[PDB]
C-alpha cells in the first residue's frame, strides 16, 4: 500500500494536493492561553501557537506559559515535546521545561541564523568553559562535549538545577545542513541521524519526552516526528503496508498546527519511512549502509 | 509579528 501510493502520487505530480487537502483536514482547537497580550514575548511567531489542550505548562505560579505541545502518538506508544527555537527570554523556560518534563534528549534541526535572519536563540554553551546560567529558572548549563560530523553535531551537556542542587546529561543532537523550508539531503543522512538519537536512548519510555525544536516547531520538526512514529507503527502492526502516513500526520496535527510545511517535506517523509522500513522488516544491516552514504567523516 | 508561513 505505502509504497504504491507513492508512485500513484509521483505518476500524478499530485504532492501539492495531496499536503493541501491535509491543511484542508487538520484539527483546529483553541490557543487562548498562547494568544493573551501577556504572552506576546513567549511567542516567536504569531502564526505557530500550542493548542490550550496539549500545550507543555511550565511548573511555575508566576507565568506557566512556554510556546511547546505534547505530542502523545498512542498507537505508537511515543510521545515528543515539539516547541519553537526558544526567544532570548525564553531560554530559561526552555531548559525549565527539560528539566520538568525529564527529557533526555533535545533534537534542533536547524541552525540559529538562517538566511540572514536570527531564527534561535544560542540557547546552549558553545564553550566548555563559558557556562551559561539561566537566572530567573535556577539553572545552570555547561557543555561537557562535543562530537562534530559532516552534517550533524552531538553534544553532551549538563543540566543543574540550582535549586534542588540535582544534575542531569541531556544529549543535544542538532542536525545542522537541514534548510528551512527544505529537506534533507537524502533519505539515508535523515534515517542515519534519526537512528543515531534512537541508539542514544533518548527515545525510550525511560525518560520523559525528547523535545525536538526547528525555528517554528513545525516543520523540520514534524518531518522528523512523522518518520519515527511511522516506523513504529510499521514495527507494532500486523500489516505493515497499513500505516497510512496522511493518517498519522493528522493524527500529530491533533496536538500541534501545522506540522510538515511543505509538499515536498510530505513527500520526504513518504521518501524515509520507505527506506527506513528495510530496517523494521529484519535487516539491521542497513543501518552500517545509511552511515556509510551518510559521508558523516 | 513575524509570520513563519510567508
Ligand atoms: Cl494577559
Ligand atoms: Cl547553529
Ligand atoms: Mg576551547
Amino acid at each position: 500500500e505505502m509504497e504504491k501510493e507513492f508512485e500513484q502520487i509521483d505518476k500524478s505530480g499530485s504532492w501539492a494536493a495531496i499536503y493541501q487537502d491535509i491543511r484542508h483536514e487538520a484539527s483546529d482547537f483553541p490557543c487562548r492561553v498562547a494568544k493573551l497580550p501577556k504572552n506576546k514575548n513567549r511567542n516567536r511567531y504569531r502564526d505557530v501557537s500550542p493548542f490550550d489542550h496539549s500545550r507543555i505548562k511550565l511548573h511555575q505560579e508566576d507565568n506557566d506559559y512556554i510556546n511547546a505541545s505534547l505530542i502523545k502518538m498512542e498507537e505508537a506508544q511515543r510521545s515528543y515535546i515539539l516547541t519553537q527555537g526558544p526567544l532570548p527570554n525564553t531560554c530559561g523556560h526552555f531548559w525549565e521545561m527539560v528539566w520538568e518534563q525529564k527529557s533526555r534528549g533535545v533534537v534542533m534541526l536547524n541552525r540559529v541564523m538562517e538566511k540572514g535572519s536570527l531564527k534561535c536563540a544560542q540557547y546552549w554553551p558553545q564553550k566548555e568553559e563559558k557556562e551559561m546560567i539561566f537566572e530567573d529558572t535556577n539553572l545552570k548549563l555547561t557543555l561537557i562535549s562535543e562530537d562534530i560530523k559532516s552534517y550533524y553535531t552531538v553534544r553532551q551537556l549538563e543540566l543543574e538545577n540550582l535549586t534542588t542542587q540535582e544534575t542531569r546529561e541531556i544529549l543535544h543532537f542538532h542536525y545542522t545542513t537541514w534548510p528551512d523550508f527544505g529537506v534533507p539531503e537524502s533519505p539515508a543522512s535523515f534515517l542515519n541521524f534519526l537512528f543515531k538519537v534512537r541508539e542514544s536512548g533518548s527515545l525510550s519510555p525511560e525518560h520523559g519526552p525528547v523535545v525536538v525544536h526547528s525555528s517554528a516547531g513545525i516543520g523540520r520538526s514534524g518531518t522528523f516526528c512523522l518518520a519515527d512514529t511511522c516506523l513504529l507503527l510499521m514495527d507494532k502492526r500486523k500489516d505493515p503496508s497499513s500505516v497510512d502516513i496522511k493518517k498519522v500526520l493528522l493524527e500529530m496535527r491533533k496536538f500541534r498546527m501545522g506540522l510538515i510545511q511543505t509538499a515536498d517535506q510530505l513527500r520526504f517523509s513518504y521518501l524515509a519511512v520507505i527506506e527506513g522500513a528495510k530496517f523494521i522488516m529484519g535487516d539491521s544491516s542497513v543501518q552500517d549502509q545509511w552511515k556509510e552514504l551518510s559521508h558523516e567523516d | 509579528g513575524p509570520l513563519y508561513d510567508e
